[PDB]
């Protein structure tokens, strides 16, 4: 690999695990970061096909209230990276194996973010001890460090990973079975499923099923996009609304 | 009454306010970003080492955890405070944090669904549909629309609170809370039930899961009437059943005239043939198959029917409701923290074992 | 025809005769009596593609309040006895002779169960004698009786037809002109009309002709199969109501 | 207190009042199958022969017609009275049939429309759907569908009924059915909208009824340009419109080169010619035709138009329509007996008149 | 041109002439005035095409309260008769010049109905006398020849442009570049744009603009026809209303 | 009470009506037209000439503008004051002139949207969109069913203005054509978006605006497996990826046997190759071509992209939306008398320059 594609994949990967306490330019985001990564390292497609396919496991993926998420950040660099030194990019490939690896790899970041925000204690300590002395440096810097810390957190693995040999990852991804291969593919078309439930589950009521399930039934009509859709969910929306508030 | 807060200044706040998080714990939430974004006004109000400077930065030290986004009206009504508190006004020391407290909680109730389980499914949603193909217009689109609405949000909501004060209560209060959160809501499940139907392919076409295959029939597939020594005829007009049940039909070649007279189906005359045991299929043949595939005849003489076609013919979907409502039901039951993760192992075990029994 | 067929097939005339008046298990619906005389004789989706053609006439075909329906439990059995014994299936003559043939033996069927209904009175004024010992046996056998004679009304002429010759009924059937049976197949796509008007008539309201014509506009949208239209159907009472019940 | 019904002896009334009708009376209406649903607890009871089972057998040969499905809840009803009157309870002997009598009304006005004309006529429009192909899949979908609804509601109404006794008619009540009677009324309106729609096919392509047919052009319709010996070109840019009132055309052969020069028609290099007339398709002809008919250009070259098009363009389903609202005139006004075997009549002379007619 | 071709020119121009201040018959509208232009001078199908091209931009051209709309009578007469003068109906040429040139003439014709409209107040101070004498029969006659001088403001460009010889107007009508006719005919497909949002904004409010929305959304679907988007409308329309004057 | 209007006199006048403008005005609107419609009951009351036939004749030379269509129950409601004015009774002069100005605002301030901007819009549209195909059916469709409705109209209004005389203020009213108001307004804004989606063609092709074309895949598109020497195979089972990096496969002849035994691509035994290259296509190399092209494999080996595609995988009628708000934007902003032909001229010098640059 070009060195240049090194530097860029770590910062890429920095940027990511930044971005995964941040939550706000949504660079740890699979759609964001799979498709930097194949940006940095040659070939696009592919990353931007994982990051689409990974995007639709990433929803429902936010973290409230000190309920920390499955960290699609460290899941998308980690996988990402590792399908671009499996040279193959099937797309068959890349849902039997990326998929279900971006899924562990993420309960990996989940762990570690969770020790990171707990290791934070301290820094926020340290931080009102210099408070205490009425300098706003001293607090600025610790929490840049803080920052800095967590984006270590990602950016570090990343390197891990990239200090792996190509032809041993390539023989590890490869000595997979076909078998469990085509059905780990087949059980990723169903993945997607569980997330939809929790996002369902978080926000359902007997007067909102109805129109889960007129957004079922209107489904099949192929002519109208997402973004149709999501014009003819809001203009429903607000005619349920009118309607409502006319009484 | 000098200490104005600029417009720079201000833009300063809010994209250091865009560092709300980092410093992020478990038993003081979200505490030192407020203070990296109000750290512009405080330095412009009182110079470092001062007892003012210590009792303003350990003001700030207090838990403060809200949704990232809706922080904005909350760092625009604390510039307007600390303004206050910088020009000789009698504000006490704990009404910033009384506010702050007040807006903490209903404002991250209410951003939480519509940022985080409305506006983020539905634009990754859409990225993702648009990625599927492996095209830049989709990280583009999402990185553009994803913070052209975060910026907006965050800089004129800014603007609204500092401009308001602690009047932003009487706006905010209750009611419109609500109907946004139910109309974000509406879109939600409109946008989940296209998602489920749309996205969740389960195809059962597998080696097995294969119905008998129905010989159809002689002419209800795409195909030519093939006599015997080549050449290729039209069924003419029935010039009568006959008494032992098979009818008589006209052969007419394909230019006008008649030829054969006798009947439909092997022994007869001619036969149906489907385009694969056709030969030098050049002239008006390929102008008849033509016609016949815009009619929309198959070209296969035995009708496959898979069970992915018999749940289609029920409804598209089937199996991705039965899947979502069996998944809601465990969720609902279970109640643990790992569940999901358990869940996901499963189907992915149900997968593997649907490609190894060959149904999926 | 096999002995067993024919054993079979008056098995399940007998079963559409009781449920005719029994209206239970819809034995003597098209669709069900049809396929399974199909079943019974060989050839069974000639039976089943009579049956869907015959349930959309035999919609509409309730019975309420001493308004006896026109029956279409001998319509049924009769048209799937006739079509099985003329050995020509090819879905031009099952709409051209079968299906008015049906509607004729639908008439017949009506005024026979009108005879049989009658009849039951003296039955039942002998069960009411029986009870005036305070016998529980006898109510239960007269009662029996009574829907075993039901039954028969439609068993015997199922053994009736059975008993004709096949080679007279297939040339009686023959023997109707082209351009009769075209006219009646043409007029078989019109039929369904008066079997949809009823039920139109019984429900109809300046408040629900929207729906109707809603229902109607959206209909050539062929990618929502019939199933789907029931659930849209459904959500939109569902959110119709909803709207109304706020004021 | 003895003489307590056991689940087994209600699931026994339930299957025999699986059989309410059979003897049917046209003055007293459906008397005996009540008896014959309530045969076993009057068993269980009392004795035959002693008059406590005379009057309680005599006491059930009252007029009692309801819709049979929702039967269970009076049935409930009955045997919970049964009980009491068993357990020596003041209960006065015409109280149960005051108690029938008055849910015998309600219950049936509120289940003809919901099941027979409701739940039926979608059930029956679904498998009629599912059995245009002739697969088994049908018969088994009404029977399954129709049959498990069927087991359960009676099951569980009579399981409600008999637990709740006489206060069911509290629960019933008015405006809570009529909900139900309106929202079924809805649903079968839309889906009569539908099924008038999809399965009144009145097709007027016929012999006659066809409109003159237009030349169309030359190139908006599927064809090759043939010129003189063979050959396809490919129009080229054009050189300049003659005086005359004929564009010149380049005539690029199917390689990129540059051949002929003349004018486009007949008279000229070449002239567009469909594909009956072309010999020896293969190549990239081929090719050029799919990509044609993949744009939506029409095999003939003649545009032929039927009556049946303008309709349909019109909208789809408009003689349907005419059809629909005329027969609902007729049956509004003729106020008949045998009226719908006469106008079923009439449709079917007319579709005779009309196939002779050469129109459908 | 046949004689006969150009009396009934003349009859059509004269009756669009008419019409334009009846408003009643719609002979001025171009779907019926280029249809029966063409319909006089042998080919039909062109007449009809540029009518329905011009009829969408003829779309919220009524004229209300003494603000005269863009007169769409003289447009279509005009642009048709120049049509049928210049022997060329490719489609691209209607579009390219024959709808910039309708726009022209409409606005020649607004300004020449102001000049009729204006001096219909003379015709009126005279019939005024008149009915000072109280007779019916000058009032009558006064109003009369208002509406011909009012029809002949059409009627004559007609005949003058008639005059104008064929191979001239061919010469000038050909000499327009290639580009600028591409360019005219690429805006004539956006300048419906106009005449569709003067309807939107005289009606228009935060109430109606999610059925505006819906209406778009719901466009792609091809299989519904324009009736049966109108009976869509009307039904929504319909049950909108019910459910708003429940509250 | 002589001097009594009979149905044809009426129907005279309706006709006449049918002329109420064509002596329009400035200073006086539409006044000539009242008194041509009024004509015949004038001279059935009053001979010419007469001091009574002299002041009816100046009572009706006042200004009247209305709505055109919506004039009739005006003229027969003043039908019905002539009568009475003819018949001896003491309704004062001014009462009539009182009664034409009330209803004269209201009635033309609901008839200007539902006639003008409701109903001639829809039925222009549908004529138009009948029209796209140059079939007299579209100008038959336009005049009858606009002069069906206006006849109607006219013709009932007229009899009904007629027989309430005064009393149709008390029908007509507040509220009750606000309804009719609003559903026209809903009608016409849903129209009015299908208008905008359907009829605004700004498509993006062009020489220019064509996105980079990718050259896809190998069997992704429409072709066949080419191996050196003619013959066409398919592609085996995999016999194990070797260590460079390509997977061996088992090439089957279109019989069923196994030739070869190579590698996939250009060096190996066969490569793909689209429909351009082939030669004697006839067999069942053209039932695999039209298997493939029914599957929706496109026949360019390069997925060529164009700015409009992307325009429509956001959604269709992108470009218009804009253009509309744009528009809109520009029209409530101006205020001027001549923007829309200014509008319309920048509309096709941008065309123009769309063209000469390229992209549209
Ligand atoms: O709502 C509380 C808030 O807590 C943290 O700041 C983050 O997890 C946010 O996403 C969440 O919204
Ligand atoms: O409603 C009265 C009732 O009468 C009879 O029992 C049957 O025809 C039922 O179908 C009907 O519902
Ligand atoms: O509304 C006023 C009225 O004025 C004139 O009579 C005409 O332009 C009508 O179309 C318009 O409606």
């Amino acid at each position: 690999m070009s060195i240049i594609s090194i530097i860029l994949v770590l910062i890429f990967a920095f940027l990511a695990g930044l971005e995964g306490i941040l939550d706000q330019w949504q660079f740890h985001q699979p759609i964001i970061a799979c498709s930097l990564i194949g940006i940095a390292t040659g070939h696009m497609a592919a990353g931007i096909i994982l990051g689409g396919s990974l995007q639709m496991i990433a929803l429902g993926w936010a973290n409230v209230g000190a309920a920390v998420a499955p960290d699609a950040a460290l899941a998308s660099v980690a996988s990402a990276i590792l399908m671009v030194q499996g040279g193959n990019f099937d797309l068959t490939h890349i849902t039997g194996v990326i998929v279900p690896a971006a899924i562990l790899l993420a309960t990996a970041g989940l762990v570690l973010t969770t020790l990171v925000r707990f290791l934070s204690v301290g820094i926020v300590h340290l931080a009102d001890a210099a408070a205490e002395k009425g300098s706003y440096s001293g607090v600025a810097g610790w929490h840049m460090f803080a920052l800095l810390l967590q984006g270590l957190r990602i950016a570090i693995p990343a390197a891990i990973i990239l200090a792996i040999p190509a032809e041993t990852v390539t023989a590890a991804l490869n000595a997979i079975p076909d078998w469990v291969s085509k059905g780990l593919a087949v059980g990723g078309g169903m993945v997607v499923v569980v997330g939809y439930a929790m996002v369902i589950n978080l926000m359902a009521t007997k007067e909102l099923w109805p129109f889960f399930f007129l957004g079922f039934v209107l489904a099949p009509l192929s002519s109208i996009t997402l973004i149709g859709m999501g014009i003819l969910g809001v203009v429903i929306a607000l005619i349920y609304l009118n309607l409502s508030n006319t009484a | 009454k000098k200490f104005s807060l600029s417009k720079n200044t201000r833009l300063s706040v809010m994209f250091r306010s865009m560092f709300l998080q980092g410093s992020w714990n478990y038993e003081r939430m979200q505490n030192l970003g407020f203070l990296y974004s109000i750290i512009p006004a405080l330095k412009q109000f009182y110079k470092p080492g001062s007892e003012e400077a210590k009792e303003a930065l350990k003001r700030h030290m207090e838990f403060f955890n809200t949704h990232p986004y809706v922080a904005a009206p909350i760092v625009g009504v604390t510039l307007a405070l600390e303004e206050e508190i910088a020009n000789g006004v009698e504000i006490d020391e704990a009404a910033i944090q009384g506010v702050k407290v007040g807006m903490m909680g209903p404002l991250a109730g209410i951003g939480d669904p519509v940022f985080w389980f409305t506006v983020r499914p539905i634009v990754g949603a859409i990225a993702a549909s648009l990625a599927t193909g492996g095209s830049i217009i989709a990280p583009i689109f999402f990185f553009v629309v994803w913070n052209a609405i975060r910026i907006a949000f965050l800089w004129y909501t800014q603007e609204f609170g500092y401009k308001q004060g602690t009047a932003i209560t009487s706006d905010l209060g209750g009611g419109m809370l609500q109907q946004i959160t139910k109309g974000a809501s509406i879109l939600g499940m409109f946008i989940l039930g296209v998602l489920i139907q749309r996205w969740v392919n389960i195809s059962f076409t597998g080696p097995n899961a294969m119905l008998p295959s129905k010989p159809l029939a002689d002419g209800a597939y795409v195909g030519e009437w093939i006599d015997k020594a080549g050449k290729v005829v039209v069924q003419g007009a029935q010039t009568g059943t006959t008494g032992d049940g098979v009818a008589k039909f006209d052969w007419l070649d394909q230019a006008g005239n008649g030829v054969g007279n006798g009947v439909a189906g092997q022994g007869g005359f001619a036969h149906y043939v489907t385009v694969d045991q056709l030969n030098t299929v050049d002239g008006s043949t390929l102008h008849n198959i033509l016609g016949q595939v815009s009619s929309g005849l198959g070209l296969s003489p035995e009708q496959t029917q898979s069970l992915q076609d018999v749940f289609n013919s029920l409804i598209p979907g089937f199996i991705a409701l039965l899947l979502t409502f069996l998944v809601l039901w465990i969720l609902r039951k279970w109640k643990n923290k790992n569940a999901p993760l358990f869940i996901i192992i499963g189907m992915f075990v149900l997968g593997i074992v649907l490609h190894v029994a060959g149904l999926a």
